């Protein structure tokens, strides 16, 4: 990529969620979504091999006809109020559309079918834009307008994607595939909160990106898109075998690393409101995730699979470093569950 | 008034048409298009309704965005009928 | 003896492109490693 | 070996469930466990029905 | 060094203990009433600000 | 070297002359190619790449000393030669370790080419290679899924790097070689059925040669046009560099590819994908044994610059 | 109680620093006196439980266990000395620190004031041992036993999140101290009839009840024997510690929702002791008699007489010991025989004359030989459970024939009867494996002595 | 009633269970028109979710 | 909103329009605006729930 | 949530009222847990770049330890003052609707019948 363009798209890429934060005026919020849209497409098809082309023709189809559905939201409350933008008068239908339409951009539950796809055909590192920095401006905008979405629907999303992301994710071999899988699960913790307590939503956010980041770095310090390839990681390099065991633990809840801090407090606060329901059930199927996650364990690390001669080649040549924020990343995400207090 | 209720039911049809391929990329992109006719006239029709002048702005804003939306979506297209040689949809089915 | 650690077989079923293959999901094939697919002459 | 294999690790991968074998399946785990069950039920409430109506001595019992 | 420090040291432990449940639940109670009656400091969900309200006077006349 | 250093110059483009080519000798298992491939380096200054090792890679990283044969993937030719379709398959092991070793050997020349510019002669390549494997599946060497994995591989890695600019070559009738064996005695070497020469050639001749014809300047040599280092030099000095992908490679192409050969990791990246075929598998409790061993070697404990064994120092402030 | 942990803690830097050759002395050396440090707690001379700080306390219950999990380390860390000993010395210096997570992390549970930092504690102590058994387990079936062990304590625990939580909303506060000394009565609606069950059920899983026992057999088979001694000397008993500080919430609904598991562990304690009698596997008979003996358990801490309360503290603690003296010698056989099969290696005594000794006691403690702690245990939960209804002798009375005759077999078929004719020669015993066993006992005849020590709360 | 009965029941049932909502869950043909359909039969019933409980 | 890089750095490019009682175009007034301000004025620092 | 309070700061990260907080104590646990946890992403990214695990990166493992550090303090510094926030605002309200939060009193146990649930 000329460096030119390189530019401009990453400050397009940037600029699109960033605007979408900073303005309160929908419209802008629309078009930041809009640039978002418009600037991953150059990036997702940079190899250009043919399942590439695949993956942005469905991304962008997925992701236009949920930007269209957001702005027809609103140019219908211009109508009911002159505002551009939603308020507490706002008829329910209108905000329902939000929902969904920003529930598909973000892909959560029946909507979770074109994210493992793009993130099966995408780079892994083009993985984690699509997955991480390309959240942060929808949830912005729902975040913003909690106060009037349905307490209902987005339950039942945050429910349905729990349980697709996990089921999903038992039978998928490949990694790209499984981290899609749990991204739809954890997206769905996330919206189960956001009507109660928003500034949760920001955690199990924010972990996830600080979970998901040292994971994905760590796929591709060996580019393996597959277990079986991950596995070798004894061989290629060891010393990420056992922070990769705990984060993949952590990305599941289990105590002692951070990554149950996010569900204890999502539990805390749906409990704080009674949904006694509704939050056992989504822990216990949580519980599914942690299977397929343990799975990769033993094969990348519990056990040792056999590896290839043509390794012993790839050990001899010093290994390309993994950059200073997996290390940073790492640590803050394995072990900073002793300080929740302040975190929450 | 009613006027409204069509171009609504309008982008309805639009909506169930990008939502219900048939083996057709390029009607699709043209089908989403029709949605954003539909939106650009609505937001005209309220704005010039309402007096409200300080927004006519957005009735453009939202075809200029539009536009390029689709100058992107026309070059997905060509590169899918340069990679198999035709729009239809069912060619994308390599990610399964 | 020694631990038993994992043979060729055991790592063979975590290849394919669905680890609890379905009926006509098996008819599938690993995706390519090189993330190009041969495809055709075209 | 094939003595052992074939008694605690090649039971399940030959297991069918027939008649048989979830009647007598049944009758075994649940039988006896519900059998004792109006055992101790029957007596527990004897003993509380007693010690309600003030007749059970409860003599010198000074520990429990 | 005795029973005497570890009766006050358990009266202190549960003074703590018994003042911070209190709070907890008042807590809960307190944030329960915010919200419906939006009468408190916490959950003042926005609405427009009047520093945008043109109140200039309009060529149209009558507004 | 990376888009900082290339963005401020750093441009291959600035860096290449009409001697700056890569030019590779192929030929039988005894050519004369090694004497050619000096001289033509001597004559362009081109860096003569020797022919890949087993333990190239090993002289290739760290000390440079050979490596233990264990150390090194346990590949004999000699055990090959002696034990054609041997049980454990130290034929396939020998072929997937040399094509990992020009590969390394390639992707070595292609950082000297675009960071000097100087030229490179590599001798055989990794395009030069199938002739051995598709020699050995003539015979009974190596079975047909052996090939597939071969091919797997050379597919995920070849397309990558950029084609040989010209491909000089030599050609001495079958009788020739296993003359020209006899004059070097070496027991092993000796013993090669010639029906395997005859396939090695024969795929030089009909696959290797017209392929590249399309793709690079093909320039085929006969022995006696052979040891004439300056003739042959003098009509590299005459072909036209124009045919080939070389073309296109524009500044911010190149640096894209220099970044690639720079990482050597990845250069063989898909040389060790997981697929198991029974030959090519370390095995784990062997695997592991053969790496706590190789990474406890002096100066490999640790990443370069900071083993103190062999003298390195200044580790508590790099 | 920060000396029974942070030294503790220290461990782990000096397992690390240390040197490959001397990092096994440094370790088991120092961790003997910090289960010194340990002892201090034992001196109670007044009833009002020892509430060392916010977070920390220590009562008659918990203060049993807290030395018995400092004790152990020092013992596990003896009888891995030698599997373990082929490792490349940072596989080593990995088994050494989570041999230390384990009691840092199950001191600290035995000693939480807050429910759920037991909870969190709880469940952690999970990950330590999936990889002590999973990493290191011989037999290739470790990835299912260590899936089983993971899932089975899993979702009984997520229940238990939630009931938890509850509670802290229902009265305000998990502090064990102030949920007891405060009223919460629970009122038998069906709702609570499942709040009981939450709390209760992650309990009885990791204490093997009938019902859910399946994962202990299948986990002790293929783990290393410090992975064994853990799950049954402290890792089971979290379970009890766990269902004596709860229950005391949940006080009216047991006194009826308990009929369903008591009879699930009577009948399940004759079923288990019964299937030891014809198992193969020595270690696999050992963990069915840690099933059966740990039925009776469950079925006094549900009774919730003082006499069964203490009849459990005492069986726990020593069942506990006797468990691991099991588990301990099974290793050393099945380490020169290089088979769990109970058939082979017969006549052992006439080869290893001492270790049939200790094998000899280590039965009479698994049976119930009268001056030991182990019957003193039993004879008590028996009264109770006769107080409950007259007939549990009839059941408590199969159990006890029962355990006589297995306890018995594993010593007549394995240490007595003619020699195997030439087993790869077996060599002669280390005096580690001795000790390992001797560190056993020696506590248990001390024990034995005063029993009032590891009484319960109850009396 | 130990090995098979109460191992087919408890652990081994909740093995099968889950696995069979996986194969079917996750059986996708991988087109696109499939998928997308799936998006209008939601809409469709939220729109009810939404209607029926106004 | 989410983010108020605008009222911190003091800037206005997104509130000043986004009601139809501001600042029309040579103050022309637009419709309604003898109500939106009543409403609005009335909903200044009583929240939503308040102002509903 | 606490956002929408009156006088907030729309884009500071500690406003000054929380200077009448008191100062984290620099040795708070707290904060010496960052430092720990500081050494350890240190120790663990020479591990990952195969470096002397400890002898190496002196200057590095320095700068971990003390920029994890002086992100505590100021961290801390402002959870601090939202948590005081929390109180300044829930004990307020209390007492501004008092009726709502009325001070119960309850009778001593010589009134109160427990049921007692014989364990016999
Ligand atoms: C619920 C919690 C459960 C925890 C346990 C379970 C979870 C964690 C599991 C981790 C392992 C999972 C399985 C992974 C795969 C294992 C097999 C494998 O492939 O390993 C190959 C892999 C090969 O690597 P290598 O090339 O041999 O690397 C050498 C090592 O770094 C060794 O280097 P060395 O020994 O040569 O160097 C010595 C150095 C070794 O340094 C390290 O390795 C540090 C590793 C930290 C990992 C943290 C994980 C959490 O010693 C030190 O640690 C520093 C000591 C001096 C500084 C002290 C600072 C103050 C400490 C005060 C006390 C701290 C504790 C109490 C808190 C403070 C008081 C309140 O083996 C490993 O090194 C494993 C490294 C991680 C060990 C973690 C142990 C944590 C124990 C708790
Ligand atoms: C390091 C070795 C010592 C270095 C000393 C440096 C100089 C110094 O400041 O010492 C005097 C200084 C004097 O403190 P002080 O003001 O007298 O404090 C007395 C308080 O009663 C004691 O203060 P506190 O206990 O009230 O501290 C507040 C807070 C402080 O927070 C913590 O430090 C939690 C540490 C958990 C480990 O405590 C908690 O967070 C309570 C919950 C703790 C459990 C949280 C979860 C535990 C398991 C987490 C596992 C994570 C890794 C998983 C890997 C897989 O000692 C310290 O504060 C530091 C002691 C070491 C702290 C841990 C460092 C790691
Ligand atoms: C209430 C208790 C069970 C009451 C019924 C017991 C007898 C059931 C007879 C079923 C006959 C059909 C059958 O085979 O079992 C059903 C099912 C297997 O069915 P299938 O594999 O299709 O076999 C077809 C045979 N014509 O396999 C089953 O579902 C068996 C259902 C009963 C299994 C009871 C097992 C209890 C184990 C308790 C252990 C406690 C310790
Ligand atoms: C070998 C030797 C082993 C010796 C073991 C002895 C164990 C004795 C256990 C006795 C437990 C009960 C003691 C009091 C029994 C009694 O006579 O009075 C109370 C009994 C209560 O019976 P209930 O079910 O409440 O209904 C009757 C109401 N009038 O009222 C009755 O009388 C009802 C009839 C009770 C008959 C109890 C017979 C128990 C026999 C136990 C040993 C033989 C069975 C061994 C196990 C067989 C099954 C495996
Ligand atoms: C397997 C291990 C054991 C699992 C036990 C699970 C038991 C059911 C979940 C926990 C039940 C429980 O916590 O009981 C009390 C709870 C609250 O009941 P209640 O007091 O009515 O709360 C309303 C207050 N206004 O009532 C409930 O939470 C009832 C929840 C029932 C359905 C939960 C989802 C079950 C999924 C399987
Ligand atoms: C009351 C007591 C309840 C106990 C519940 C125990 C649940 C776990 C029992 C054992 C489950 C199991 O072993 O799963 C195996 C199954 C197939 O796994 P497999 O393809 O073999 O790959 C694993 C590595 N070999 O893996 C699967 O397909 C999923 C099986 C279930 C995994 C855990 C499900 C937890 C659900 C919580 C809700
Ligand atoms: N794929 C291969 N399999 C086996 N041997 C090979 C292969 N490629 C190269 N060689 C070895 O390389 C040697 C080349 O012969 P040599 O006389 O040393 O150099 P030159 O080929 O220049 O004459 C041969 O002896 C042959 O054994």
């Amino acid at each position: 990529m000329n460096p030119i363009t390189l530019a401009i798209i990453y400050f397009t890429i940037f600029l699109g969620p960033v605007i979408t934060m900073s303005s309160t005026n929908l419209m802008l919020m629309w078009v930041g979504l809009e640039f978002s849209l418009l600037a991953i497409i150059p990036m997702l098809i940079n190899k250009k091999n043919p399942r590439s082309t695949e993956a942005a023709t469905k991304y962008f189809v997925t992701q236009a006809t949920a930007s269209m559905i957001i702005l027809l939201a609103i140019v219908l409350n211009y109508k009911q109020l002159g505002t551009w933008m939603f308020q507490q008068q706002t008829n329910g239908l209108i905000l329902n559309m939000t929902l969904m339409a920003l529930s598909m951009k973000l892909g959560l539950a029946p909507f979770h079918f074109w994210l493992p796809e793009v993130t099966q055909g995408i780079p892994l590192h083009m993985g984690l834009i699509l997955l991480t920095w390309q959240k942060i401006a929808p949830l912005s905008i729902l975040i913003q307008i909690y106060p009037l979405l349905n307490s209902t629907i987005i339950l039942m999303l945050a429910i349905t994607s729990i349980f697709m992301g996990a089921w999903g994710g038992l039978n998928q071999t490949q990694m790209r595939k499984i981290m899609a899988y749990s991204s739809i699960a954890h997206m769905g913790w996330m919206l189960a909160i956001l009507p109660y307590n928003p500034s949760l939503t920001l955690l199990n956010l924010m972990i996830y990106i600080i979970l998901t980041a040292p994971m994905f770095m760590a796929l591709m310090l060996n580019n393996s898109m597959t277990i079986n390839s991950i596995s070798l990681l004894w061989n290629k390099t060891p010393a990420m075998l056992t922070m990769i065991s705990l984060m993949l633990l952590s990305l599941g809840g289990l105590p002692p690393l951070t990554g149950f801090l996010p569900k204890w407090i999502i539990i805390t606060e749906l409990m704080k409101n009674n949904c006694l329901i509704m939050a056992t059930l989504m822990a216990m199927m949580a519980l599914l995730n942690l299977f397929f996650y343990t799975r990769l364990i033993y094969s990348t690390s519990l056990t040792m699979f056999p590896t290839n001669n043509n390794s012993k080649m790839m050990t001899h040549q010093t290994k390309t470093k993994p950059n200073l924020m997996f290390s940073t990343l790492a640590i803050m995400s394995t072990m900073t569950l002793p300080l929740a207090p302040q975190l929450i | 008034p009613s006027t409204f209720f069509n171009l609504t039911m309008a982008f309805s049809l639009s909506l169930l048409g990008t939502l219900m391929f048939r083996s057709h990329l390029m009607s699709t992109l043209l089908c989403l298009e029709g949605m954003v006719l539909s939106l650009f006239i609505m937001t005209s029709v309220t704005s010039l309704n309402s007096n409200s002048m300080s927004s006519m702005p957005i009735p453009i804003t939202i075809l200029v965005f539009a536009a390029c939306e689709a100058a992107v979506g026309l070059a997905l297209l060509v590169k899918v009928s340069n990679t198999y040689g035709t729009d239809y949809v069912q060619n994308l089915n390599l990610l399964q | 003896a020694r631990q038993w650690q994992p043979d060729i077989e055991w790592a063979e079923q975590f290849s394919g492109a669905v680890m609890y293959p379905s009926k006509e999901t098996a008819h599938w094939k690993p995706p390519p490693w090189n993330d190009v697919d041969i495809l055709k002459e075209k | 070996i094939r003595w052992t294999y074939a008694r605690s690790a090649n039971i399940y991968p030959n297991f069918r469930p027939t008649p048989k074998n979830s009647l007598l399946g049944a009758v075994a785990g649940f039988g006896p466990l519900i059998f004792w069950y109006y055992v101790f039920k029957t007596d527990r409430d004897r003993k509380e029905r007693l010690i309600q109506e003030g007749k059970l001595d409860r003599k010198f019992n000074i520990s429990y | 060094d005795g029973p005497e420090k570890n009766y006050e040291k358990t009266l202190a432990i549960l003074q703590i203990e018994s003042e911070k449940a209190e709070l907890r639940l008042k807590e809960q109670e307190v944030r329960r009433l915010m919200r419906a009656r939006g009468d408190g400091p916490w959950y003042q969900f926005p609405t427009p600000e009047k520093e945008f309200i043109d109140h200039s006077p309009k060529a149209t006349p009558d507004n | 070297y990376g888009l900082l250093a290339a963005i401020l110059g750093d441009k291959t483009t600035k860096k290449l002359h009409e001697y700056s080519r890569v030019i590779t000798v192929d030929g039988n298992i005894c050519s004369g190619k090694n004497k050619l491939a000096k001289e033509i380096a001597q004559q362009l200054g081109m860096k003569h790449y020797p022919e890949a090792g087993i333990q190239y890679s090993s002289t290739t990283t760290g000390d440079g000393r050979p490596l233990d044969i264990e150390f090194s993937g346990s590949c004999s030719l000699e055990k090959f030669y002696d034990d054609p379709k041997s049980n454990d398959g130290n034929s396939y092991r020998l072929q997937s370790w040399l094509y990992a070793s020009r590969l390394l050997q390639y992707a070595d020349a292609l950082e000297h080419l675009l960071s000097t510019g100087q030229g490179v002669v590599l001798e055989r390549s990794i395009y030069s290679d199938f002739v051995f494997l598709e020699a050995m599946y003539n015979q009974g060497y190596i079975r047909k899924q052996c090939v597939d994995h071969y091919n797997e591989i050379k597919r995920l890695t070849l397309p990558e790097y950029l084609p040989p600019h010209a491909v000089i070559y030599i050609d001495v009738p079958v009788p020739e070689v296993q003359s020209r064996i006899q004059k070097k005695g070496d027991p092993h070497e000796m013993k090669v059925t010639s029906a395997y020469l005859q396939d090695i050639e024969n795929a030089y001749k009909k696959t290797f040669l017209p392929k590249m014809s399309e793709m690079c300047e093909v320039l085929v040599y006969d022995s006696w046009e052979a040891e004439d280092p300056t003739k042959v030099v003098e009509d590299i000095e005459y072909l036209k560099y124009n045919k080939g992908p070389w073309l296109k490679q524009d500044d911010w192409t190149f640096h894209y590819l220099r970044m690639l050969v720079q990482d050597k990791t990845e250069v063989l990246n898909y040389t060790t994908i997981p697929v198991y075929l029974p030959e090519i598998t370390i095995g784990a409790h062997q695997g592991s044994r053969i790496y706590n061993s190789f990474r406890e070697l002096p100066g490999r404990k640790y990443a370069p610059g900071y083993n103190a064994e062999v003298g390195d120092k200044w580790i508590w402030l790099k | 109680m920060l000396k029974i942990i942070l030294p503790s803690l220290m461990l782990l830097p000096l397992t690390w620093l240390s040197s490959p050759k001397k990092t096994w002395t440094n370790v088991t050396s120092y961790s003997f006196l910090i289960s010194l440090t340990s002892l201090t707690l034992l001196w109670q001379t007044d009833e009002n439980y020892k509430n060392f700080s916010n977070m920390f306390s220590s009562d008659p219950l918990s203060t049993p266990l807290i030395i018995l999990t400092a004790w152990l380390l020092p013992l596990m860390l003896m009888a891995s000395q030698n599997h373990l000993k082929k490792d490349n010395n940072v596989l080593q210096k990995l088994y050494i620190s989570m041999l230390i997570s384990l009691q840092i992390l199950l001191i600290m549970t035995f000693s939480a004031t807050e429910l759920i930092m037991f909870y969190i504690l709880f469940e952690a102590t999970l990950i330590p041992t999936l990889i002590i058994i999973t990493r290191w387990g011989n037999q290739t079936e470790r990835l299912n036993a260590g899936i089983y062990f993971l899932f089975y304590t899993l979702i009984g625990s997520i229940p238990l999140l939630i009931a938890l939580i509850l509670i802290q909303n229902h009265v305000g506060t998990l502090n064990l101290m102030i949920l007891s000394f405060t009223t919460h009565t629970l009122d038998a609606s069906w709702s609570n009839n499942l709040l009981w069950l939450a709390c209760m059920m992650a309990f009885l899983i990791k204490m093997p009840l009938y019902g859910v026992h399946l994962w202990l057999p299948k986990a002790h088979v293929e783990a290393p024997i410090a992975g064994s001694m853990i799950l049954a000397a402290i890792l089971l008993k979290l379970g009890s510690y766990g269902m004596i500080r709860i229950s005391i919430i949940l006080d009216p609904l047991t006194k009826y929702m308990a009929y369903p598991f008591i009879l699930l562990s009577l009948w399940g304690m004759i079923m288990t002791s019964s299937i030891c009698l014809r198992q193969t596997d020595l270690k696999s008979l050992i963990a069915y008699s840690s099933v059966s003996h740990m039925a009776l358990v469950i079925a006094s801490i549900m009774i919730q007489t003082p006499w069964s309360f203490m009849g459990a503290t005492m069986l726990m603690i020593a069942h506990g010991l006797t468990s691991s003296l099991l588990f301990c010698l099974a290793n050393s056989n099945y380490e020169r025989i290089h088979s769990r099969t109970m058939i082979m290696a017969r006549g052992l005594q006439m080869v290893f004359p001492l270790m049939a000794t200790w094998w000899l006691m280590a039965s009479l403690a698994n049976l119930a030989l009268p001056p030991s702690i182990n019957l003193m245990g039993e004879l008590f939960i028996t009264m109770s459970l006769f107080s409950w209804s007259n007939f549990t002798i009839i059941l408590m009375g199969i159990n006890i024939i029962i355990t006589g005759m297995y306890s018995m077999y594993m010593i007549i078929t394995t240490q007595r009867g003619k020699l195997t004719n030439h087993m790869i020669n077996l060599q002669p015993s280390h005096t580690r494996e001795l000790t390992l066993m001797a560190l056993h006992m020696i506590p248990l005849i001390l024990l034995t002595t005063s029993p009032k020590l590891i009484t319960g709360l109850t009396m | 009633l130990d090995l098979i009965w109460l191992e087919k029941t408890i652990p081994k049932s909740t093995s099968t269970l889950h696995t069979n909502m996986t194969t079917l869950t996750t059986n996708q043909k991988g087109l696109i028109k499939l998928y997308f359909m799936s998006f209008l039969i939601n809409i469709i019933l939220i729109i009810i979710l939404y209607s029926i409980n106004l | 909103p989410f983010l108020d890089i605008q009222k911190k750095l003091g800037i206005s490019l997104d509130r000043h329009f986004m009601f139809l009682s501001a600042e029309q175009p040579y103050k022309n007034a637009a419709r309604c605006h003898a109500f939106e301000k009543e409403w609005i004025e009335c909903a200044h620092g009583i929240g939503g729930t308040r102002a509903k | 949530m606490m956002n929408g309070r009156p006088g907030h700061e729309p884009l500071k990260f500690l406003p000054d009222e929380a200077r009448s907080l008191p100062p984290p104590k620099l040795n708070d646990p707290r904060l010496v847990y960052m430092g720990l946890l500081g050494y350890c992403t240190g120790l663990m990214d020479n591990m990952l770049r195969m470096r002397p695990v400890m002898r190496a990166g002196l200057h590095r493992q320095l700068l971990f330890v003390t920029s994890f550090v002086f992100a505590g303090y100021f961290y801390l510094k402002r959870q601090n003052y939202l948590y005081a926030v929390k109180d300044h605002d829930m004990f307020g309200y209390i007492k501004l609707h008092p009726e709502d939060f009325p001070e119960k009193e309850k009778k001593t146990y010589a009134e109160i019948l427990e049921p007692f649930h014989p364990v016999r």
